[PDB]
């Protein structure tokens, strides 16, 4: 689990742009306030290779 | 002396600064405790290092690089922009990666 990658975010990237930023993910219809919750998600996954 | 550029200018995400120091010029992208609000005295993943004169610059950033180009020349009407033409040769083009759309300049004070 020391690798990883990011399943959510607001746009996609441009060619050769990065990013470090670890805000939770808004799914739908209920803001997030800055934690995990109800339709609000960490927007990383590992592979678990 | 220098500039900032990035989204949020707060070191939760990516910013680039760049500071002349009379000596050298010092390049930076990183998240550290930079100023509250940026002035000079009269968690980083690149580093690089090298009223008269009238001093031009131009500013681009496209596909991750980051464009510089400059020129500088007298000005004998000192008072405002001087209606002449002249043109702007680059300097460097930096691999900085960063969603730039906010950016800030740096004076020295007292
Ligand atoms: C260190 O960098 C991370 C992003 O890579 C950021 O979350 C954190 O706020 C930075 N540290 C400080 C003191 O801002
Ligand atoms: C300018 O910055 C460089 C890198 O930190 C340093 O070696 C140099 O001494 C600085 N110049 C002055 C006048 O402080």
């Amino acid at each position: 689990y020391n690798y990883l990658f990011r399943l959510f975010r607001k746009s996609n990237l441009k060619p050769f742009e990065r990013d470090i930023s670890t805000e939770i993910y808004q799914a739908g219809s209920t803001p997030c306030n800055g934690v995990e919750g109800f339709n609000c998600y960490f927007p990383l996954q590992s592979y678990g290779f | 002396r220098g500039w900032i550029f990035g989204t949020t200018l707060d070191s939760k995400t990516q910013s680039l600064l760049i500071v002349n120091n009379a000596t050298n010029v010092v390049i930076k992208v990183c998240e550290f405790q930079f100023c509250n609000d940026p002035f000079l005295g009269v968690n980083c993943t690149f580093e690089y290092v090298s009223f008269k004169n009238l001093r031009e610059f131009v500013f681009k950033n496209i596909d991750g690089y980051f464009k510089i180009y400059s020129k500088h020349t007298p000005i004998n009407l000192v008072r405002d922009l001087p209606q002449g033409f002249s043109a702007l040769e680059p300097l460097v083009d930096l691999p900085i990666g960063i969603n730039i759309t906010r950016f800030q300049t740096l004076l020295a004070l007292h």
